[PDB]
């Protein structure tokens, strides 16, 4: 369920639209609900958690709270 | 140092210093920079620090020749003088065997002549056992790399030591060198700096430009009219249109972006100048001057335009002969490497498909008692000649007749050249 | 052309091998084996009176001879022989023909100091080797016949004694009636090593030994497949926790189709692959931790743009299930 | 602000916690356990023996233990000498040194019979040396025989990058022989054990050495591909100094320059729309995958130029200085390769780090090369 | 090369008058007309065909390559360009930016 849009942040992460390996809070925002999948992103608690266990496999850490590493 | 001295002689018979002769004194190549300015701290700050603290780092800087690797770390110790240190120029290719450095280095220590073996051994036992500055430029890199790499891992093994005085630059051709030559556990020891050198730009190949042109750029001469000196009878000045330097940085900075090559082209071309003003009047060897676009518009295309063609078509008949001959067997065949006698099979064949004249002294210089010759005459010679030429190339054998040929220019142009 | 392959082989361990082998030689027929040692011991008085004639003993058979001439030279001979001449015994010098390391210059070296240094024979020190012996031979023509030293040399058909200029210098050592020859060689092709002129010098003489003996010291330099699939098999064991996570994503699409170049995956994909599960950032980071499976070879690439691991589809299964997971 | 972070750049190790086990005789003066260290390179491995050592010496009896670098050898005799330089002595050195039966002779101490162990440093340079079975191997082979009688006996302690060196052994060395056994490795410690280590080499701690979250996010994504974090902390020391310059920052600096042209810049270093015709000049020119010349280029762009008049045909030399403007950005190298007819001769050979995939987009937003493809 | 078979021959444009004759036939008319000769070709290219199966500064480039390849002078005096421009039908402003862009680019 976490690997389909972990492909498809990857694919939005090739291009120059977050414009570095980080990518901001509101771009965070604007690429979970105005994306492709509906209804497939629940509250902020388990997005964070999927964040989290994304940081703990290497894939997408959490730091300066603007953006996020 | 000694012969400097000796290298002086006294009679110097009042050189006649013309117009163009005080701009290439100011363009040689010798005498803050603004191209690398905010790099330049970059390796100093990166400097300072293991310096004032008594450590052993490592930096490592790449980039094409012409960018002023050479010249900015030379530039980073000379303010260092003073603010400790031993400066040593220590140069791949200036080494003649690649083991000839480790001697440099135990006679820079202390004043000894010892083997490549024999000082090793003390430098190790200098570089953990002293208790507490020494700064090297490991320059042109390519150069001491070639054999088995056991020089390499010497000279960074010497820096893990905590207790080593020595800091330690390494300045190569290119960023890849520890990933295509050298093995992974160098490439652990020479670190992550890795501070890139691009080329120059061409708004700051004008920005280097005139710091040599600073005191001479539109300035004033005082000259003689019976001699052509020129002294910093009229009062004659002399400009440099700005627009012609801006088209030499214009292609320089595409190509190659190479600070050499930018003040070389200005340097041709200042002598092109040079030699028709000499025409028009004829001062020797004892109203308002300048230096048109014209000038750097052939000297810039000086670099580029070749004679191979030129010289094909000044070359002998039977060389002509020769290679119309060679682009004929590779059309029929279409196998661009033809043997030695189907050539000369070819240039009898071709003869006889003025021309009587001709094939009377193609083969003999006239003479009924020595005619009837086999191969051409001077066969051997034009052979020879277009051998050294560079323009073809033939593999070696003992047979003279299935030893390969093989072209070495482009043969459409050879092709082309023919048709004059 | 389906064949049988020893890839297709249940394929067995290091500690594994060696220790059920030093079971097998040691407990297989080893009644029979000291009782055909106790059989031949009755030909050593034999062999002792023979040997006072000069004659260059030579020991041919199947297996290896090592242990017994080992037991006939050193334990037998060299103390019987000092006894029967009236004090340090005589001097075995042993030459392990299956060490591959032997060269003329260094044993000879030995040898002259293992012979007499009587006169100054570095002066003719100057290839003086066949000249230097030359000067040892027409000397001990007119000695007392005694003899002083006994070599040996195991496996004389060996990778280095078998050369032809250590081979002649052998020749002329057994001319002198002073030394006893006695040495074994296990080749078929064995007499293809001597004429007429050396075996004048050799003055050989043959003795079968067939112990079928298993030869551990004689295995060791020797190498087969036993001694990559079983390369690489050790480098992933310590590495970096990511490189076993990209492999198994490797080994997986490439064994979802032996394992040869058709079950490979292109190189754009795999890096949107291992883009899927968030571990190549990109080409550069995906090649740079690639470049090390191909520096200790581990994964193979041909041309889609195909990446191909060169094991076989046995091997790869069993590289899934034990030292990936 | 410069002396707080002047500072920065410079029982301690839970790693020298197995060592003792694995020297647990070594205190009771006995042999101790059979020591063969190996290591993934960049692992710390190299100062990680010298820091157990030196806290052995600095620990501890007699006191003589010596430790040398085998680098440039390539042959097993000064070792034997350098193991004599603890004794200040003097004696005939070079029987004593070189032949197996030599060594056996140099180990009677003197003074209070005090065992000595010896330490191989850098041993991969005698393995990687000359050829396996003939010498090195044998010296590997030679070295690793301890059957001498007292326990005064040479325990070796080797270290080597590469992990095929077990498999080189003998089956006879396999067979529980030597300090072969204990392959003790050393996997590269991804944060948890080399990052408490920085932490503790941050006992004189500045007010502002940045938020350590941070520090641990410079720990998580560098642990893919690396094994030394002070040095990977003097990557974070030359952006310590950006901080100062400006009175994983950098690592987001530094891949931008390796990830380009492909992508973005191959317009960057074509802004000449002949540059861009003669880099397809070369691809097509790859058909047949030979040593492309700049001959051979040259011919293919001539007969095309001929068929579709774009532009007129440029020179030769022309041709040598825009296939040049194409290699100093880094697209294609060119290379004096190997033709054999009379020496060794020297063309050029080029080599692109293109994909026509990554051709296809640039040339269709441009029709001028639609007719060449 | 690799997808091609054959080549033309005379033969083949004797059958494209022919076909061109059909279609007038199949039209009942007296004269062939330019409609049947591009129908015939269309047939003939489709026929081997299935085994396939903006400029806003470029029109600019284009005129300035046009007179690249007439005289081959990059000077600095354009007086000739801006009156082609000015004809063409395109402001100047995009003139202004389009030798601004090849001056970077330096052509
Ligand atoms: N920024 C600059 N300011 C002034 N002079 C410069 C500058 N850059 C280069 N030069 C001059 O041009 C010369 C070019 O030499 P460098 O570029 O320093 O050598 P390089 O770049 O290392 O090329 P090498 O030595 O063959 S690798 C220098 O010696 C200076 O004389
Ligand atoms: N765990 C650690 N404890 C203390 N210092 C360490 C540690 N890890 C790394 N270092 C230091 O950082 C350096 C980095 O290791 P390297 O010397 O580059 O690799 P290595 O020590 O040569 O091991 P190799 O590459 O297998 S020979 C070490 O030499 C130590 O100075
Ligand atoms: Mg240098």
């Amino acid at each position: 369920r976490l690997s389909l849009i972990s492909g498809i942040i990857a694919r939005l992460m090739q291009t120059e639209i977050f414009e570095e390996e980080s990518y901001p809070v509101a771009s965070l925002f604007e690429r979970i609900n105005e994306e492709l999948p509906e209804e497939e992103k629940f509250s902020a608690q388990e997005y964070l958690a999927g964040l989290k266990i994304m940081s703990d496999r290497n894939n997408l850490m959490v730091a300066d709270d603007k953006v996020w590493r | 140092s000694r012969f400097e001295n000796k290298l002086k002689t006294t009679q110097k018979h009042q050189i006649v210093e013309t117009i163009f002769s005080k701009v290439k004194k100011q363009l040689n190549s010798s005498y803050y920079l603004p191209a690398r300015e905010n790099e330049f701290a970059s390796i100093y700050l990166s400097a300072y620090s293991a310096i004032e603290s008594d450590s052993a780092t490592t930096i490592y800087v790449a980039g094409t020749p012409g960018v002023g690797k050479t010249l900015t770390v030379r530039e980073v110790v000379k303010e260092l003088l003073s603010s400790d240190f031993l400066y040593v120029e220590i140069n791949g290719l200036k080494m003649v065997k690649p083991t000839d450095c480790y001697e440099t280095l135990w006679n820079k220590v202390s004043g000894e002549r010892l083997t490549w073996a024999a000082s090793m051994e003390s430098l190790e036992f200098y570089f953990k056992r002293v208790p507490k500055t020494i700064v090297v430029l490991l320059d042109e890199l390519d150069a001491m790399v070639t054999k088995s790499q056991d020089i390499m891992y010497n000279f960074f093994n010497w820096t893990t030591y905590e207790n080593a005085k020595l800091i330690v630059i390494a300045v190569a051709n290119t960023m890849d060198l520890p990933e295509r030559q050298l093995g992974n556990k160098i490439t652990s020891r020479i670190g992550f700096t890795r501070i890139m050198f691009t080329g120059y730009t061409h708004e700051e190949l004008k920005n280097i430009i005139d710091l040599r042109l600073k005191g001479l750029n539109d300035s004033f001469f005082y000259v003689d009219t019976k001699t052509g000196n020129a002294i910093l009878v009229r009062k004659v000045r002399l400009r440099m249109s700005a627009d012609a330097i801006e088209i030499a940085s214009r292609k320089v900075a595409s190509v190659s972006g190479d600070a050499r090559r930018a003040l070389k082209v200005c340097k041709r071309a200042a002598e092109i100048a040079e030699k028709h003003y000499m025409a028009k009047h004829g001062y020797g060897y004892d109203g308002v001057q300048t230096v048109h676009i014209t000038h750097v518009m052939k000297a810039l295309n000086e670099t580029l335009n070749s004679h191979v063609i030129t010289f094909m078509t000044r070359l002998s008949f039977t060389a002509k002969l020769f290679i119309y001959a060679l682009l004929n067997l590779m059309k029929k065949n279409g196998s661009q490497e033809q043997e030695l006698g189907d050539i000369v099979d070819e240039i009898k064949l071709l003869i006889e498909v003025f021309v009587m004249e001709i094939a009377k002294t193609l083969f003999q210089q006239g003479s009924d008692n020595i005619s009837e010759q086999l191969r051409i005459i001077s066969w051997d010679f034009v052979l020879n000649q277009l051998l050294d030429a560079g323009i073809l190339f033939k593999q070696t054998m003992k047979n003279d007749r299935i030893c390969c040929v093989k072209l070495n220019i482009s043969v459409e142009e050879a092709k082309r050249a023919m048709n004059e | 052309k389906s064949r049988h392959t020893m890839s297709m082989a249940p394929d067995v361990t290091r500690e594994e091998f060696s220790l059920v082998s030093n079971f097998f030689n040691e407990n297989f027929q080893k009644r029979p084996r000291q009782k055909l040692f106790e059989i031949q011991k009755k030909m050593f008085p034999q062999y002792w009176f023979e040997l006072t004639q000069g004659f260059s003993l030579l020991f041919y058979g199947v297996g290896s001879k090592r242990n017994f001439l080992e037991e006939f030279a050193i334990d037998y001979l060299s103390p019987k022989i000092a006894y029967s001449q009236l004090v340090n015994s005589i001097p075995c010098l042993i030459l392990n023909g299956y060490n591959p390391s032997c060269n003329y210059r260094d044993v000879f070296k030995e040898i002259t100091d293992l012979l007499v240094p009587a006169e100054l024979t570095r002066s003719e020190t100057k290839n003086h080797v066949i000249l230097q012996i030359q000067k040892m031979i027409d000397f001990y023509k007119n000695q007392p016949l005694d003899i002083k030293l006994i070599l040996v040399v195991h496996n004389l058909d060996g990778p280095s004694i078998r050369k032809n200029t250590f081979q002649t210098m052998l020749s002329f050592l057994s001319v002198i009636r002073q030394i006893a020859i006695v040495a074994s060689t296990d080749h078929i092709y064995a007499p293809l090593l001597w004429d007429n002129m050396k075996a004048q010098n050799y003055n050989f003489v043959f003795h079968d030994i067939s112990n079928f003996e298993p030869s551990t010291v004689e295995s060791t330099f020797q190498d087969v497949m036993k001694m990559g699939a079983e390369g690489a098999k050790y480098v992933l064991q310590s590495l970096t926790v990511n490189s076993k996570k990209m492999y198994k994503l490797l080994i997986e699409t490439q064994m979802q189709n032996r394992g040869t170049q058709r079950t490979g995956v292109e190189l754009k994909l795999f890096n949107h692959l291992c883009a899927a599960d968030f571990i190549a950032s990109n080409e550069i980071a995906l090649r740079s931790m690639l470049r090390e499976f191909i520096e200790h070879k581990m994964a193979n690439i041909t041309k889609m743009e195909i990446i191909w691991v060169p094991y076989t589809y046995a091997e790869l299964e069993k590289l899934l299930k034990t030292v990936l997971n | 602000k410069a002396l707080l972070q002047k500072s920065s750049e410079l029982a301690r190790t839970a790693e020298y916690e197995q060592v003792m086990n694995f020297l647990a005789k070594a205190i009771s003066e006995h042999r101790s356990d059979s020591l063969y260290i190996t290591g993934p390179p960049g692992t710390g491995k190299t100062a990680q023996l010298d820091m157990i050592i030196r806290q052995k010496f600095q620990s501890l009896e007699s006191v003589a233990v010596t430790s040398i670098n085998c680098i440039s050898l390539g042959e097993p005799s000064s070792i034997f000498q350098k193991i004599f330089d603890s004794f200040q002595d003097l004696n005939g050195p070079t029987l004593q040194i070189k032949n197996m039966q030599h060594l056996q002779k140099f180990l009677e101490p003197y003074h209070k019979k005090t065992t000595f162990v010896v330490v191989l440093d850098e041993m991969d340079r005698l393995l990687h040396a000359n050829t396996s079975e003939t010498q090195s191997v044998r010296t590997i082979l030679e070295l690793f025989l301890l059957a001498k009688l007292p326990t005064v006996s040479f325990v070796l302690i080797g270290m080597a990058n590469s992990l095929d060196m077990k498999d080189r052994f003998l089956s006879r060395l396999n067979l529980d022989r030597g300090l072969l056994p204990q392959t003790i490795v050393f996997q590269p410690y991804t944060a948890e054990q080399m990052y408490e280590i920085v932490i503790q080499k941050m006992s004189s701690l500045p007010t502002i050495i940045f938020q350590p979250m941070a520090i641990k996010f410079a720990a998580k994504k560098c642990a893919g591909n690396t094994g030394d974090l002070r040095k990977l902390f003097d990557v974070l020391r030359g952006s310590i100094e950006i901080y100062e310059l400006e009175k994983l920052n950098y690592i987001a600096k530094v891949f931008s320059k390796f990830v380009n042209n492909n992508s973005t810049r191959t317009r960057i270093a074509k802004l000449n729309i002949q540059q861009k015709l003669i880099l397809c000049t070369i691809i097509q020119s790859l058909k047949l995958n030979s040593d492309a010349t700049i001959d051979e280029s040259f011919d293919h762009y001539i007969k095309a130029i001929t068929k579709t008049d774009t532009l007129a045909p440029l020179q030769r030399n022309e041709f040598l200085e825009i296939c040049t403007i194409l290699e100093t950005c880094g697209l294609v190298s060119i290379k004096k390769t190997k033709c054999k007819g009379k020496t060794k001769r020297f063309v050029d050979k080029i080599d692109v780090d293109l994909d026509m995939r990554e051709f296809y987009d640039e040339m269709t937003k441009i029709s001028i090369l639609k007719p060449f493809l | 090369s690799k997808f091609s078979f054959g080549q033309a021959t005379p033969r083949t444009l004797l059958g494209i008058i022919r076909l061109s004759q059909a279609l007038a036939k199949l039209r009942l008319a007296d004269m062939v007309d330019i409609d049947d000769v591009e129908e015939a070709l269309r047939l003939v290219r489709v026929s081997k065909e299935s085994l396939y199966q903006e400029s806003p500064t470029t029109k600019i480039f284009t005129i300035i390559k046009k007179m690249l390849q007439e005289t081959g002078k990059n000077t600095l005096s354009y007086e000739n360009i801006v009156k082609t421009v000015r004809l063409r039908g395109f402001t100047m402003l995009q003139l202004s930016n389009c030798i601004q862009e090849y001056s970077y680019l330096n052509v």
